[PDB]
């Protein structure tokens, strides 16, 4: 029930936007990047992977993948609500330019919304499919 | 494996 | 009349003894079934007695030093007086030179047994109020709490100093009115601090950057309280918030301890949940696990209780020694940790308020009553009370029970058998009101025995005052000893003093077994009966209600802790160890009034038999006011002959109990929880559980059998 | 030109009247023309010795000086769908590669041949090979994490003394004035921390009436007091931060705090940034004396104490290494009027790729000079470009090896220079040696690469490549010697010799380099003879020996010396030279042989004068360009024309004591002088303050400490130095 959010273009796995705060990231970051590579026009549009103490929750819309990591104990119900929120915002904001960019993180500035939206889900005072990530990878 | 290398 | 006597004496001297005639022989004193005790109310209110602005006039004898009183033998011709305690002859102070028979000192008249003096010589110290606010709660509960505190601030005196500490995960000591910025000192609520530490870490009328006069800070403080926001720290799923209750409180005590030691100060802590990050920790942040219940405590399944308890007990002793009062105001659905913190308000004369939410009339109203004033717009609270008792040589003190602490003093008045807080002649009472009622246990080691209660304290006005009460009771006539004594029994007072002891041994652990052996020992010594014949037993009108009082007390929520939460039990006992006689009685045996067309409201036995269908009941469980509607009357309410102008009669009946419930539902400090129920209602349980081994009938029969048998 | 030998004992006027220019490598025409700009990358020996033996014989240090992130006019930015790099040594496809199979390229660093991908197509016409300096857009695998946002954390000391200096006002004033100019997009985060005996955090929430000063007093157990509003979003909280900047100055006026807990404060600063990294600006005014990091006072030397430097504690070094690992760089601002042990404090900047700024005896009323200087240094500081979470590497052709690095940074595994922050004003140096004879090759190359995150969240790689010829003759090595570059590289070396041994040793090693090189020269050819390229070698070294960094007999104080060494270690070659040997011009009589080409401006070009008091004149006015400042000395018997037409005064007597700058009068003389000064200032991006204050009796004539050619009670004169060198050269 913590953080790690990445938004990437499905086709090439091109990173579009992310957000992380520590005070490790290294491992789960690679796996996440692994997933993006693997994901394609045939992959499931909504999925939840099991990676031990952690649990990935992603959704795919308009050739873009919205990923999020967190402690398994975290509500899978909330995880996807969080992604949908991000999607609509992103799609509405950059949905049409997404397929033309070529630089990584061309939307780093989406950083802001991601984090303001993030707190609205990591604090009880505000209120598919499953597979062990290990497999896919 | 340092960063600015790639090998 | 023995009754008019008991009454007039409680009114004049705010005292009520278990016996008004005392054993004059070592043989009868030791065979006293119920100890010679008194329910003492040091600051009871009355007919506007005239305050004495001249020094009290003490006896001249190092050890004695009793205050001149009506019992003293005076001699207007030789300007001399004899102390009735040590017999020492005394010369009058120069200001007493004009002394005369036709205009003599007030303290000598019998109307002025119980009198108050004022000492003026040192500049008065301003009162000190320190708010210690929890911020780990819902917005509506917090907003309510802020409005409650902003109100209390407008009621304070201009010269009073104020301080603010807020907490959640961290602890913030606010430096008041630092202009344009508003700063505070943050401390981890994860480790404790002494006072010497705090002091070093933090740096005409006195004050601090942390404790400023109201008149000069009220607006800034009123604004800060208004902007207070919930603990910034987020609370993860299935988690409790991290609340550093124990450290916040230790920081409040420390702050005052190193700034204004030995002076009236009020540490008012507002809680919205249990301490989850000790010192003082009461539970863990895993919602999965529940807060200890009494069952949990008995099956050794409460790892925090003892350790947390120890933490607030040290704090309680720290503050009580310095002369500071600690109030705990807890509101929340789940428990708060009152069981572990109780000593703080208990040792000091602090208040303990418990509710569901700060956003309720229950809490709001109870909170402002705290600042209730008298005919002079002055708070009904005293600080730093020092109680000292003078007794005839034939009398000794076993101990006291109630809000107070021993000053561990030694003298020939101290008895060997120590009860409650005893083995002393002086007790501190950091906080007191016109209601505080102590229990003093004595032991007997012409006639007339004497006792003088000397109480010195800081008045709300800031004045130093000395209340003095000198009572006297007849030594039992040897040629009738037991008969004279049995006539002087105050069954009510004895019930409460005995009840006081049982609760004391329980909260300091069978107790019911002791209560019974004495009830039985009382029946055999003062009752009437033919041995081995139950139907023969009877009690004078002087003792007949004692067994019944005993019945209700042994089934009461004070000794039958289960079916109640540990916090609720601590709350109940709290108020029962401070209350005066009459209130105490009601707590133990709730009163019950009935209302029906056939006659005006009338009291009725607390028996199931009293529950009729065409009758409305009013039950007063000191803590709660409950109105019950018999089955019949519930329908008439349901099929409401509401707007039937025809039944103006049915309207008077329905509101009769309601009106009566308004009145009392105010004068009472801890505002009682109001309950409007009826036959069928789920809340009727409270009534059904107070009413009725089992029943009084059976209880009594077993008592008579045991009474007429072996002694 | 000239391959001529010179006799330093007879000329004695070697110094040219025009600015010195960096040597031109002896390379073919087509190659030299693509070579990297010399203001950016450069070598001590433009002619690389073929063997370590040859190098040793010449007794000259072999190394490179660089200014990698220097502001440029035009920068070629390739957005290549792929970075072309040798598959072995990973060198960047550069202009000095050997194109053969026109579909295969020979790496000029490890010789391996690579394949030019069907994306690089006339592949030789590609930008990557037509430019020695170029910036690439880094693909996803050139970043360990999403581009960090720009994060600025200002940590101010607020002690009684700090308050008395009154610097907080200007700092805050400059910040307000430049809030909108701070590099960065909407992601920019800004924060603030003050401290005395305690650490003062400042929360900023739009919901609250005013900023919260959250104070932690537990000095041995620091911690962040809040999680959300300490590092706020500048864009969204602009207003909120502006009030604070207007509030802070007025906050400590009556303070009685005397002790400063810089250690704990910095540790707190560290924890607050640890999560994102960024730039921490620290303003300290006195010796730290509270908490961890505490430093003992030291007694200042004097002109009497001998040459009998290093940090008294490692706390600040350890802390920097930690900042570095979290992509945190620390810039130090010391405005102390008393010893503060900068020798220990500096460490917080050296190892975190920060930089230290020193304002001796700074005072808002008393020291007008330090006040304007800080202002202009903050102006540049706050508005220059910045790169985040960066690393740099210098690659050199096989055979050549770098063995020592100089400058503020942290060396990971050899040549993985860690640079939490990278600024456009930092300079670096490197020392190499020939590990493998260059017999095979005739040309060697050097390539440095700067990998960083821009203020706009973009990973970039700026690359520079330098190509040089190889020679196997002592004579050829001397012909290519870059006298200034050697001066610079020797200073860095000398500084370390100081820390590593003593100031004496450092001073000897310096004199030995001149002696040994010239001696070696002579044993390979009556008076002191040297090749043309080294005619200024003894001059610049002497200059180096009289600088506040190495001078001895002077009355210089500890912090000043160390600050001077800090500059040698972090400053680009040119500023090192302007400082050690300031350019001196006569200016009360400028004319027209100048750059009167600049459309409507003339701009006199007065000749450069040698740093001797013999070149002065009590009838004139002399300006000295020392890079960071410009001092205008006026003669006692100066002409009336210059007094009223230039200074605006009627007589020498009334030339205002401290004079912070020249007035702009409606006079041709003023226009000529203002023109010259303004041109000098345009030749750099760090506005140098000027002050005429150098009167013949302002007791501020510290204009003279620069006439490095004259003799002092405790220093040889230029001529004596030559005499001493010659005595050794042919002993
Ligand atoms: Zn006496
Ligand atoms: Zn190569």
């Amino acid at each position: 029930m913590v953080l790690l959010t990445m938004i990437a273009r499905v086709a090439d796995g091109l990173p579009l936007a992310a957000s992380m705060q520590e005070d490790d990231l290294q491992q789960y970051q690679s796996q996440a990047k692994q997933l993006f590579r693997k994901l394609n026009e045939q992959s499931p549009t909504r999925c939840t992977l099991e990676a031990g103490a952690m649990t990935f929750h992603y959704i795919i819309e308009q050739g873009v993948c919205y990923l999020v990591l967190c402690e398994a104990a975290f509500p899978k119900k909330l995880a996807f609500a969080y992604l949908e929120d991000l999607h609509s915002e992103f799609d509405e904001q950059h949905g049409k330019k997404v397929p033309t960019v070529s630089r990584p993180y061309s939307f780093i500035e989406f950083d802001t919304f991601i984090q303001k939206t993030k707190k609205l889900y990591i604090d009880s005072r505000a209120r598919i499919m499953v597979a062990n990530i290990e497999e896919v990878l | 494996t340092d960063i600015e290398m790639n090998r | 009349t023995y009754l008019e006597f008991i009454q007039q004496n409680e009114e004049r001297d705010g005292v009520r003894f278990s016996w008004n005639v005392w054993p004059s022989s070592r043989l009868e004193a030791t065979r006293m079934v119920v100890p010679v005790a008194a329910l003492f109310t040091p600051l009871k209110e009355r007919p506007d007695l005239p305050p004495i602005q001249y020094e009290p006039v003490l006896c001249s004898r190092t050890t004695c030093r009793a205050v001149l009183n009506p019992l003293c033998q005076v001699d207007y011709r030789a300007k001399l007086w004899a102390c009735n305690f040590c017999y020492q002859r005394n010369q009058f102070p120069p200001s007493y030179a004009g002394i005369s028979e036709l205009n003599q000192p007030a303290e000598l008249l019998p109307q002025f047994s119980s009198i108050e003096y004022v000492v003026l010589r040192g500049p008065q110290m301003p009162l000190i109020f320190l708010y210690v606010v929890d911020t780990c709660m819902e917005d509506e509960d917090l907003q309510a709490l802020k409005e409650s505190m902003q109100m209390s601030l407008s009621l304070l005196p201009p010269t009073a100093l104020v301080g603010l500490i807020t907490f959640g995960r961290m602890v913030q000591v606010h430096e008041l009115g630092c202009e344009g910025i508003s700063k505070s000192y943050v401390f981890r609520g994860t480790k404790d601090l002494s006072a010497k530490q705090l002091q070093e870490m933090l740096g005409p009328p006195p004050s601090n950057r942390f404790l400023q006069p109201v008149q000069k800070i009220d607006m800034n403080l009123t604004d800060l309280l208004g902007e207070l926001q919930r603990d910034p720290w987020p609370v993860p799923q299935g988690k409790r918030p991290l609340r550093s209750s124990g450290v916040a409180l230790s920081i409040a005590v420390g702050l005052l301890e190193c700034t204004f030691p030995n002076t009236g100060a009020r540490i008012m802590m507002f809680i919205g949940g249990p301490a989850t990050q000790g010192p003082g920790m009461v539970v863990g942040d895993e919602l999965k696990t529940p807060i200890r219940s009494w069952h949990d405590i008995d099956k050794d399944n409460a790892k925090y209780v003892k350790k947390g308890t120890k933490h607030f007990e040290a704090l309680a002793n720290r503050a009580a020694t310095t002369g500071h009062v600690i109030d705990i105001y807890a509101c929340a659905l789940d428990q708060t940790g009152l069981l572990e913190m109780k000593c703080c308000p208990n040792l000091t004369g602090g208040y303990m308020v418990m509710g569901d939410s700060f956003n309720t009339s229950l809490f709001k109203q109870t909170f402002q009553r705290v600042f209730t004033k008298d005919m002079h717009g002055q708070f009904k609270m005293g600080f730093g009370g020092t109680l000292e008792i003078k007794t005839s040589r034939e009398i000794k003190i076993s101990g006291a029970i109630g809000p107070c602490v021993s000053l561990n003093s030694k003298g020939p008045c101290v008895s060997e058998n120590e009860i409650g807080t005893g083995g002393t002649c002086q007790w501190k009472i950091c906080g007191l009101s016109p209601t505080t009622t102590l229990a003093i246990y004595f032991e007997v080691v012409g006639g007339r025995g004497a006792i003088q209660f000397v109480t010195q304290y800081q008045h709300s006005s800031g004045q130093r005052r000395i209340r003095v009460t000198t009572i006297a009771r007849n030594w039992a006539d040897a040629q009738t000893q037991i008969q004279n004594i049995a006539a002087s029994f105050d069954q009510e007072a004895a019930a409460i003093l005995m009840a006081r002891l049982a609760i004391y041994r329980a909260e300091t652990e069978d107790v019911l077994r002791w209560l019974d052996r004495q009830l039985i020992r009382l029946c055999q010594k003062f009752g009437e009966y033919h041995k081995d014949d139950p139907s023969s037993f009877r009690f004078s009108e002087t003792f007949s209600l004692y067994p019944q009082f005993m019945f209700h007390l042994r089934r009461s929520s004070f000794l039958q802790v289960f079916n109640n939460s540990p916090d609720e039990s601590s709350y109940y006992r709290h108020h029962f160890m401070r209350q005066d006689l009459t209130q105490s009685l009601i707590m133990i045996q709730p009163i019950l009034y009935a209302y029906s067309f056939s006659g005006p409201p009338e009291p009725v036995l607390l028996d199931s038999s009293s529950i009729l269908a065409d009758r409305i009941l009013l039950m007063d469980t000191f803590f709660q006011i409950l109105i019950y509607h018999g089955e019949t009357i519930a329908q008439w309410r349901k099929s409401g002959y509401q707007d039937m102008p025809e039944y103006e009669n049915f309207r008077h009946l329905l509101q009769a109990p309601v009106d009566d419930a308004q009145e009392i539902l105010h004068s009472r400090f801890p505002m009682p929880r109001y309950i409007d129920t009826e036959h069928g209602g789920s809340q009727a349980r409270f009534l059904l559980s107070k009413v009725n081994d089992v029943s009084l009938q059976v209880f009594m029969d077993h008592l008579k059998k045991l009474a007429v048998s072996s002694a | 030109e000239g391959l001529r030998v010179v006799n330093l004992l007879q000329e004695r006027n070697m110094l040219p009247s025009t600015p010195l220019k960096p040597p031109v490598p002896n390379l073919h025409e087509d190659i030299q023309k693509l070579n990297c700009n010399p203001e950016l990358f450069r070598c001590t020996l433009t002619s690389i010795p073929q063997t370590q033996a040859l190098l040793n014989k010449a007794k000259l240090p072999l190394g490179l000086l660089l200014h990698p992130f220097k502001d440029l006019v035009q920068l070629p930015v390739v957005t290549s769908s792929t970075i072309v790099r040798c598959r072995s040594c990973r060198t960047y496809i550069n202009p000095f590669v050997s194109f053969l199979d026109q579909r295969r390229w020979k790496c000029n660093l490890c010789y391996r041949v690579n394949d030019v991908p069907e994306e690089f197509l006339e592949p030789h016409r590609r930008p990557e090979v037509q430019n020695a300096t170029i910036e690439f857009m880094a693909p996803s695998e050139y970043m360990l994490r999403p581009p960090q946002p720009p994060v600025y954390l200002f940590v101010f000391d607020v002690s009684h003394n700090a308050v008395e200096t009154g610097y907080l006002n200007s700092v805050c004033q400059s910040l307000l004035d430049n809030l909108d100019l701070l590099p960065g997009n909407t992601r920019t985060k800004i924060g603030f921390i003050t401290f005395d005996s305690t650490i003062h955090f400042y929360g900023l929430q739009e919901s609250l009436s005013q900023p919260q000063m959250l104070i932690v007093s537990d000095i041995e157990d620091v911690f962040i007091p809040m999680p959300e509003n300490l590092l706020v979003n500048l864009n969204e909280s602009k207003e909120l931060v502006q009030d604070l900047l207007k509030t802070l100055p007025q906050m400590f006026t009556k303070t009685l705090e005397t002790q400063s807990a810089l250690g704990p404060a910095l540790q707190a600063a560290f924890k607050l940034m640890s999560p994102t990294g960024g730039r921490m600006s620290v303003f300290q005014t006195q010796l730290p004396t509270l908490g961890v990091g505490a430093l003992k006072p030291r007694e200042e030397p004097n002109h009497r104490s001998s040459a009998k430097m290093t940090p008294s504690t490692d706390f600040y070094k350890k802390l920097a290494l930690d900042c570095s690992g979290q992509q945190v760089a620390v810039d130090l601002f010391l405005l102390s009027g008393q010893y503060s042990d900068l020798a220990s404090l500096g460490c917080i900047s050296r190892y975190s790729a920060g930089s230290v700024y020193y304002y001796p005896s700074y005072h808002h009323q008393h020291n007008p000079v330090q006040v304007q200087k800080l202002q202009k240094e903050l102006q540049r500081y706050l508005t220059r470009k910045i790169g985040f979470e960066a690393v740099m590497r210098i690659r050199c052709t096989k055979g050549l090896s770098i063995h020592t690095f100089h400058g503020n940074f942290f060396v990971r595994s050899t040549d993985l220079l860690s640079l939490p922050n990278v600024n456009p004003d930092a300079g670096y140096a490197v020392q190499m040696s020939v590990e493998e004879s260059l017999t095979d090759t005739q040309l060697v190359s050097f390539q440095s690469a700067l990998l960083y995150t821009s203020s706009k969240g973009e990973r970039r790689i700026r690359v520079h490549t330098l190509c040089l010829p190889v020679v196997s003759t002592l004579n050829d090595v001397f012909l290519g010697a870059d006298v200034q570059a050697i001066s610079g590289l020797l200073a860095n070396m000398a500084v370390d010799r100081s820390m590593t041994a003593s100031l004496s040793d450092a001073r000897d090693a310096l004199v030995n380099a001149v002696i040994d090189s010239l001696s070696a020269y002579r044993s390979s050819v009556p008076g002191l003879m040297v090749p043309f390229s080294l005619r200024l070698f003894p001059l610049f070294v002497l200059a180096l020996l009289k600088q506040k960094s190495f001078q001895t007999g002077t009355n210089a104080r500890l912090d000043e010396r160390i600050f001077a060494m800090c500059q040698v270690k972090n400053q680009p070659l040119v500023y090192l030279m302007l400082t050690t040997h300031p350019s001196l011009y006569r200016v009360d009589n400028l004319s027209d042989e100048g750059a009167l080409n600049i459309s409507d401006r003339t701009i006199p070009q007065p000749p450069i004068l040698q740093l001797s008091v013999e070149k002065l004149s009590r009838d004139g006015a002399f300006l000295m360009d020392a890079g960071s400042v410009l001092m205008l000395w006026v003669g006692k018997n100066c002409t009336q024309n210059f007094l009223s037409q230039v200074l605006g005064v009627q007589n020498y007597a009334s030339i205002p004591q401290p004079m912070t700058d020249l007035p702009e009068l409606d006079t041709p003389e003023s226009a000529r002088i203002i023109a010259f000064i303004s041109w000098l200032r345009e030749q750099r991006p760090f506005f140098p303050i000027l002050y005429v204050i150098a009167d013949e009796s302002p007791m501020k004539a510290n204009f003279l400490q620069n006439m490095i050619e004259d003799r002092t009670e405790s220093a040889l004169s230029y001529y004596e130095f030559l005499l001493h060198i010659q005595q050794q050269v042919n002993k």
